[PDB]
């Protein structure tokens, strides 16, 4: 099966021209596509026909193909162009088509952002069902790399922590989740709880109480 | 590189005339298809690739998108009509009635193969059978090999000695082609596209400019 | 124009055969390749195969044993069949076509938004809707924080919106945890201007295709 090819991430600075290496065995024979895909929606084709563009795209974007190498040039990399790329080409011997292994471009410099948190305390709806659940929510921070802890008065908790992997929102942005489940008898039997997010260094702490 | 160390293309300005393969009023039989040899002027591949409606367009061995940067001795156009399931044989490595008795490409083929639908055109109400095909013959033929005998093919153990009869049948078959006929079964005008580099002077080249050559680098 | 619009079970059985269907509109089948692609959560595009509006098939290579792609024309649709499916079957599946003849020149640049298909041994379950009340009202930036937790479903997705698709400013909606017990759970969370927090009812319209669990559900303090 035909195998292209692509490095997993490149970072450029803004402004610059951002360059994406899709390689195959002879691949100045083949006619190379470039998908631009975006976090949680479809691929949208970026170049089409090794250098053309489709109307909407802006003229930033170019296209090279030459000796088992073909490039996608983004020239002025804005924030907004964050996002993952792949070469698309046809294969004449095997009648397929293959796609790249897939690129992240990550712009470099954008600046550092602190987590907003917001601890929700458990519905009374909840207790009725014979359960409860924190709720501590953390976005709007960068780096996208974020570490939660939680604490029961003087005594940390974890066997009811549950926490999701950073997430890109549609800001150009990172946001993470995490819960906590307790039964509750639990949640009245301590006089306060702590979501402390921890990011870069820096902490952000808030707290909720049963009253 | 027909020497693009700096721009230096041929003088030509006659342009090629793919028109008269491509929108021909009539063509052939498979098992007759005519070739076309384009020759001694530039060649425009841009009206082909970006214009028109076409159902394949499968290049081997060399990128559509490159043809009006290269420069070659010789193109050859060969010009036939299939049903729509059968162009899928007109490709290197193929089998089938059409890639074994009617049409065949080598394995290093060089070249496309374009196809369109041509329902509207090449078949009647009552059915069109001007468009032949070869149903039997006694071997494969050689890629590129046009056949246009009509001996009667020996099925059976007795010789035919040229009558039809038992086990003794007209090679050629006709297409039905009417218009109602499955999309499959359709009548689809394909033509293929030979590229050809030989040890000499490039004759076919994409339209591009030139400068005047230096004594340096 | 033409847009593509993906449709199927959110959960398949282990062992079971997928089926898909793409309902395009805005436009015509005729004379034109319509593929089906898919993503597997965190990796790359992989395409399928496509079908021709005569009903002819092209597919991966990889993928040519279990795969069927239907097309009909007369009720502008093309189908998708996957036999024998595996874990690593599970993959957002979009449909994808183009003006562009077969083969070189064919791209994808009308895409479907693409729906989620999920091989799992069993249990699917619909979601549990809590209300998150509104901190105590104080009002120094105006600026409060209410929302609706969906705890415990499966399989994915889940689509929330609020005041049926009307309040749409400052509404975020994270992604969901991946339990111990195998369910998802997941919260949406708007911001709300504290001033209409006691005249402006805030409804959570949450959609749970592979349970038919639409249900509905306000917030106040
Ligand atoms: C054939 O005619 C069509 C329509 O008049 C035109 O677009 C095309 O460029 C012509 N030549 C070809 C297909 O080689």
């Amino acid at each position: 099966s035909y195998v292209l090819t692509q490095p997993p991430s490149v970072s450029v600075a803004p402004g610059q021209t951002a360059r994406i290496t899709c390689g195959g065995n002879n691949i100045g024979s083949k006619t190379v596509h470039w998908y631009q895909q975006k976090p949680g929606q479809a691929p949208v084709l970026v170049v089409y026909d090794d250098s053309d563009r489709p109307s909407g795209i802006p003229e930033r974007f170019s296209g090279s193909n030459s000796g088992n190498t073909a490039t996608l040039t983004i020239s002025r990399v804005e924030a907004g162009d964050e996002a993952d790329y792949y070469c698309q080409v046809w294969d004449s011997s095997s009648d397929h088509y293959v796609f790249g292994t897939g690129t992240k471009v990550t712009v470099l410099g954008q600046p550092k952002a602190a987590p907003s948190v917001t601890l929700f305390p458990p519905s009374s709806e909840e207790l009725q069902a014979n359960k409860a659940t924190l709720v501590c929510l953390i976005s709007d921070f960068y780096p996208g790399a974020v570490t939660v802890a939680w604490k029961a008065d003087s005594s940390p908790v974890k066997a009811g922590v549950e926490t999701t992997t950073p997430s890109k929102q549609s800001n150009n942005k990172y946001a993470a989740s995490s819960y906590l489940s307790l039964t509750p008898e639990q949640w009245k039997s301590h006089r306060s709880y702590s979501c402390q997010v921890t990011h870069e260094g820096s902490t952000v702490e808030k707290t909720v109480a049963p009253t | 590189q027909p020497t693009e160390s700096i721009v230096r293309f041929p003088n030509i300005t006659n342009l090629c005339p793919f028109g008269e393969v491509f929108n021909a009023t009539r063509f052939a039989s498979v098992y007759a298809w005519n070739r076309k040899r384009i020759s001694n002027c530039v060649a425009d591949y841009s009206v082909l690739y970006n214009s028109a409606s076409f159902s394949t367009f499968k290049c081997y061995g060399v990128s559509p998108t490159k043809l009006n940067d290269l420069c070659f001795t010789n193109v050859y156009a060969d010009s036939f009509v299939i049903r729509g399931d059968e162009v899928r044989q007109i490709a290197p490595g193929q089998t089938g009635k059409i890639a074994d008795y009617n049409y065949k490409l080598p394995d290093d083929f060089t070249g496309c193969v374009i196809a369109w639908n041509s329902n509207n055109l090449d078949s009647k109400v009552g059915g069109n059978y001007n468009y032949l095909y070869r149903l039997f013959r006694k071997s494969n033929l050689k890629p590129f090999e046009r056949d246009i005998s009509t001996e009667i093919y020996q099925a059976g153990s007795t010789p035919c000695n040229g009558v039809e009869g038992f086990n003794c049948y007209f090679p050629l078959q006709s297409y039905g082609f009417q218009p109602t006929n499955g999309v499959g079964y359709q009548p689809y005008r394909v033509v293929v596209l030979s590229f050809e580099l030989l040890h000499a002077p490039a004759t076919v080249c994409g339209p591009k400019k030139s400068t005047n050559l230096v004594k340096n680098k | 124009q033409v847009q593509l619009q993906e449709s199927g079970p959110g959960l398949v059985k282990p062992s079971e055969t997928l089926s898909l269907t793409c309902t395009v509109s805005g436009g015509s089948i005729s004379s034109y390749y319509w593929s089906w692609i898919r993503q597997p959560p965190g990796k790359g595009l992989e395409w399928i195969g496509y079908v021709y509006y005569s009903g002819s098939t092209n597919y991966n290579p990889s993928l040519k044993s279990r795969v069927t792609i239907s097309v009909d024309t007369s009720k502008n649709e093309f189908s998708l069949k996957l036999s024998s499916v595996t874990a690593a079957d599970t993959a957002v599946y979009y449909c994808a076509s183009s003006q562009r003849p077969d083969g070189n020149l064919y791209y994808f640049d009308y895409w479907g938004q693409g729906t989620l298909v999920t091989v799992s041994s069993a249990s699917t379950k619909g979601p549990s809707v809590f209300p998150l009340a509104p901190s105590s009202k104080s009002t120094s930036g105006g600026t409060a924080a209410l929302g609706c937790l969906v705890k415990d479903y499966f399989p994915e997705p889940v689509t929330v919106s609020w005041n049926s698709g009307a309040l749409t400013s400052g509404v975020h909606t994270f992604p969901a945890v991946l339990q111990s017990s195998g369910l998802y759970s997941l919260s949406s969370v708007v911001t709300v201007p504290s001033s209409s927090l006691g005249t402006q009812t805030y409804i959570c319209n949450v959609n749970h295709k592979p349970s038919n669990t639409k249900v509905d559900k306000k917030v106040e303090p």
